[PDB]
RNA sequence: UAGCGGCGAGCGAACGGGGAGCAGCCCAGAGCCUGAAUCAGUGUGUGUGUUAGUGGAAGCGUCUGGAAAGGCGCGCGAUACAGGGUGACAGCCCCGUACACAAAAAUGCACAUGCUGUGAGCUCGAUGAGUAGGGCGGGACACGUGGUAUCCUGUCUGAAUAUGGGGGGACCAUCCUCCAAGGCUAAAUACUCCUGACUGACCGAUAGUGAACCAGUACCGUGAGGGAAAGGCGAAAAGAACCCCGGCGAGGGGAGUGAAAAAGAACCUGAAACCGUGUACGUACAAGCAGUGGGAGCACGCUUAGGCGUGUGACUGCGUACCUUUUGUAUAAUGGGUCAGCGACUUAUAUUCUGUAGCAAGGUUAACCGAAUAGGGGAGCCGAAGGGAAACCGAGUCUUAACU
């Protein structure tokens, strides 16, 4: 039978043009007060999923 | 495509038994034990083809040496004679003119003693 | 190119893409293993430990006896049990790329042509459907283990064929690969032949 | 060429792996499986994106985003696509016949990609600012 | 996929598209014309299936052999060379097979027709209430109460009446669409205790059914229930008349049959463990994984000597089995009494990578049709475009008021 998505994972990466992810930053969703404005800034942006990582993700998103 | 693997296995634990032809007991008859035995018996031959190479030296020199100290020298002194005579013949073939010729034996020690004198 | 007329001394006009190319061995290998393998039946089972009959008992405690322990009467280990993977029917057939198919059958062409196995004619039948007239018109052609291939079906021909174990009889339009190669020789009408160009682009 | 000189490319019908079969193959005894532990047992292993018990990465991080039911009605057209239509006029239906966007699209784009060698009035579509340029060098035409 | 989801593990649509098949009716009612289409039960007719059957071509010589279907020679049939049997392998010996035929009787199905019954078309009507809806508790919908439409209802309630009502995924308006609370309906779909025919890169006696055989037996169990082992003389019984030892035994030796008894009924082949008789060599002052390296002697063959083959092995150097598990095992850790047979990385569908082949900015079709491994079918799927959460823009895009 067809492989299932993780669909959770399916719900955090997207895969980009060259077959890499992108995916949101963590700690940008609560507890922010106390968090410095210079570093939240730089979570805002979207980043690509690390190299150790990949070999994961794919796994879970076989129809990415 | 069933297989049926006697005609294989057979000759296979034939091949074994036939190689521990002359074992003792089981290890002629009972293939688990032949073939333990078989594969020992490759261990050491392989083994001893370097060991013999080893025992022959062990009873030239030995040989040597008698027949030296029956002309007055000591084997270690005749091969250091002989190396400087540029002597070149080796342990086997003075092993043999030691027991066949003992007149040539007699000239190599000469030959010897000469280049140590 | 141009194929001569065995006894018609005439030349028919061919495509040099369908019978004048080269032979793409793994190219044929690949449809003829492909279709042999579509002619499989596949019928076949054996039964795993769940469908061998007897019941679910354990044979015996688990500790205490001082035999190994055991489960179930039907373990594959046990004579009597079940087959660890044991067999299904199962479909042996290949796709095969239509593409890969037609160009199996141009290279099959083309290497009958040179090796002179592929022999045109005008017209190839006889007037009744008798096996003895056949056996002897091929034996005037000096032709004995052979593929007939005409234009359209033919029908004394076919029955005249039947019983000769060396000669088949096809229509253009029902040509194979491994019938293409499995006779010495393979004769072919004209119109055959037009018919197997039209089919081969 | 008979039925028993046929064979394969060299490298085309590469050998399976039998393991368990013994030492001179390589892959006697364990099978590639090494020693002990669950991946070596018959069924073991553990499943797409575990990590051990560590928050997983597709956990971790956090999800985001919804998804537009307006793009899953709406192509993209390329340049190249501009001559395989029947009439030299490019609609959506024009398209949809000519196979090029689906049947349930109901918004699409000419964009700069590929090239336009014809004439063509597309019409009631979205063209880029490139593909503008494109389709009116080659004489085409664009309208609402 | 969209979604559902301790948004975990998992669960998983529909719109729309391609196909198989296709069929539409009745009541909620009285009149008029009236047995008018339809269905069923059923007589008769023809047709045609099933349950017995009938015919069904063509070879002889020679050699080997116990026997010819085999070898060799020359013939012949074939819409029949599918298969089986016959003293070894048979188109032509036998049974068949291709093809052509056949039913007194019962029965299937079909058109036709009689029959009892059923009612046709027409006009003017009528239009499904404890129902829809709702509150409470549950259940079903891919949808777990969620912002949750739709369905069912255990409990309490409860409408409007075509100027009316439902639905369009909370809800409202607009618009579009349909008409609940009455019923029937063939095909395409699911299956195989059974019957006939045919087939298999399925098994071939530890396999294949548990069961090739008097097996759901023997046997076990109070019972439900569990549940075996076990095929092969030979072409033909020609299955050994007769004689001898023996208990009017068992068993054997002759005779005879047979190609063979190197087929004698425990019967084809007849492996291995295991046990004997015989011969060669070694062995009763000698210590250990039993071999291996050196090696006398004896026996037996050579070569016609040549200090070689085979068997044995005094004496001598070295030497603590295998598997497993372990940092490490001669280990006094595990496992195996031995032999023979069996016994463990498969299969299906997805997915990605490598190798290989085809075609190439294209590649490929699926169900299905079929002229059936062809051809048709391009519904779809992947790819040639990305960026952005999205609208959207697009070789760009997003980020930000804008980016050096
Ligand atoms: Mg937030
Ligand atoms: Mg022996
Ligand atoms: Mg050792
Ligand atoms: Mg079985
Ligand atoms: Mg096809
Ligand atoms: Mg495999
Ligand atoms: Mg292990
Ligand atoms: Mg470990
Ligand atoms: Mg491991
Ligand atoms: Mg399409
Ligand atoms: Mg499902
Ligand atoms: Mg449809
Ligand atoms: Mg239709
Ligand atoms: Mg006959
Ligand atoms: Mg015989
Ligand atoms: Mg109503
Ligand atoms: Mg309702
Ligand atoms: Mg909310
Ligand atoms: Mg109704
Ligand atoms: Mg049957
Ligand atoms: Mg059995
Ligand atoms: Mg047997
Ligand atoms: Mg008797
Ligand atoms: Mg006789
Ligand atoms: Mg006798
Ligand atoms: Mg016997
Ligand atoms: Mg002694
Ligand atoms: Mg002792
Ligand atoms: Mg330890
Ligand atoms: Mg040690
Ligand atoms: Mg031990
Ligand atoms: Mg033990
Ligand atoms: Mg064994």
């Amino acid at each position: 039978p067809k492989i299932k998505t993780v669909r959770g994972a399916a719900k955090r990466f997207k895969k980009t043009g060259k077959g890499g992810f992108k995916h949101k930053h963590a700690n940008l969703r609560h507890i922010l007060t106390k968090k410095a404005t210079k570093r939240k800034r730089h979570l805002r942006p979207k980043a690509m999923v690390s190299k150790g990582d990949l070999g994961l993700v794919i796994a879970c998103l076989p129809y990415a | 495509a069933r297989v049926k693997r006697g005609v294989i296995a057979r000759a296979r634990h034939k091949k074994i038994l036939k190689q521990a032809k002359g074992y003792y007991g089981a290890r002629s008859r009972v293939y688990r034990v032949a073939f333990q035995a078989v594969i020992k018996a490759g261990q050491y031959a392989y083994r001893d083809r370097r060991q013999r190479k080893r025992q022959f030296r062990q009873l030239w020199i030995a040989r040597i040496n008698a027949a030296a100290r029956q002309n007055g020298i000591s084997y270690s002194k005749f091969i250091n004679g002989l190396k400087k005579a540029s002597v070149e013949i080796d342990r086997k073939i003075l092993a043999d003119i030691a027991v066949f010729d003992k007149v040539a034996f007699t000239a190599l020690v000469e030959k010897a003693k000469a280049a140590l004198a | 190119m141009e194929l001569v007329l065995k006894d018609a001394q005439s030349a028919l006009t061919v495509s040099e893409t369908t019978f004048g190319r080269d032979f793409n061995e793994a190219l044929v290998h690949q449809v003829v293993v492909a279709y042999a393998a579509g002619a499989r039946q596949g019928t076949r089972a054996q039964k795993t430990r769940a469908e061998v009959t007897g019941s679910g008992k354990k044979p015996w405690r688990q500790k205490g006896t001082g035999r190994a322990r055991s489960g179930s009467i039907k373990s594959p280990i046990w004579r009597s049990g079940g087959v660890t993977f044991a067999a299904r029917p199962q479909d042996h057939s290949q796709k095969v790329n239509k593409k890969m198919y037609r160009g199996a059958l141009k290279s099959i062409l083309s290497e009958l042509v040179r090796q002179d196995r592929l022999i045109v004619v005008e017209k190839f039948s006889v007037e009744a459907p008798k096996t003895k007239l056949l056996a002897q018109k091929l034996k005037d052609m000096a032709l004995e283990d052979v593929l007939i291939i005409t234009g359209e079906l033919d029908e004394n021909l076919f029955l005249a064929a039947r019983n000769l174990h060396k000669v088949d009889v096809r229509d253009a339009t029902g040509i194979d690969p491994v019938s293409l190669i499995a006779f010495d020789k393979v004769v072919m009408t004209a119109d055959a032949v037009k018919q197997v160009e039209e089919m081969l682009a | 060429m008979r039925l028993n000189t046929l064979s394969p490319a060299e490298g085309s019908k590469k050998a399976g792996k039998r393991l368990g079969r013994g030492i001179g193959s390589g892959l006697g005894k364990t099978g590639g499986r090494g020693h002990k532990g669950q991946k070596s047992r018959s069924g073991g292993g553990v499943r797409r994106g575990f990590e051990g018990g560590q928050m997983p990465l597709y956990r971790r991080l956090p999800k985001f985003g919804f998804t537009s039911r307006k793009a899953a009605i709406t192509a993209e057209i390329r340049l190249s696509d501009l001559a395989k239509v029947e009439g030299g006029v490019v609609d959506l239906n024009t398209l949809k016949a000519a196979n090029i966007i689906g049947i349930q699209i109901e918004f699409a784009k000419v964009i700069l990609a590929g090239e336009v060698t014809t004439p063509v009035t597309v019409r009631g579509l979205r063209v880029t600012k490139g593909a503008r340029a494109a389709i009116e060098a080659a004489g085409g035409k664009i309208e609402e």
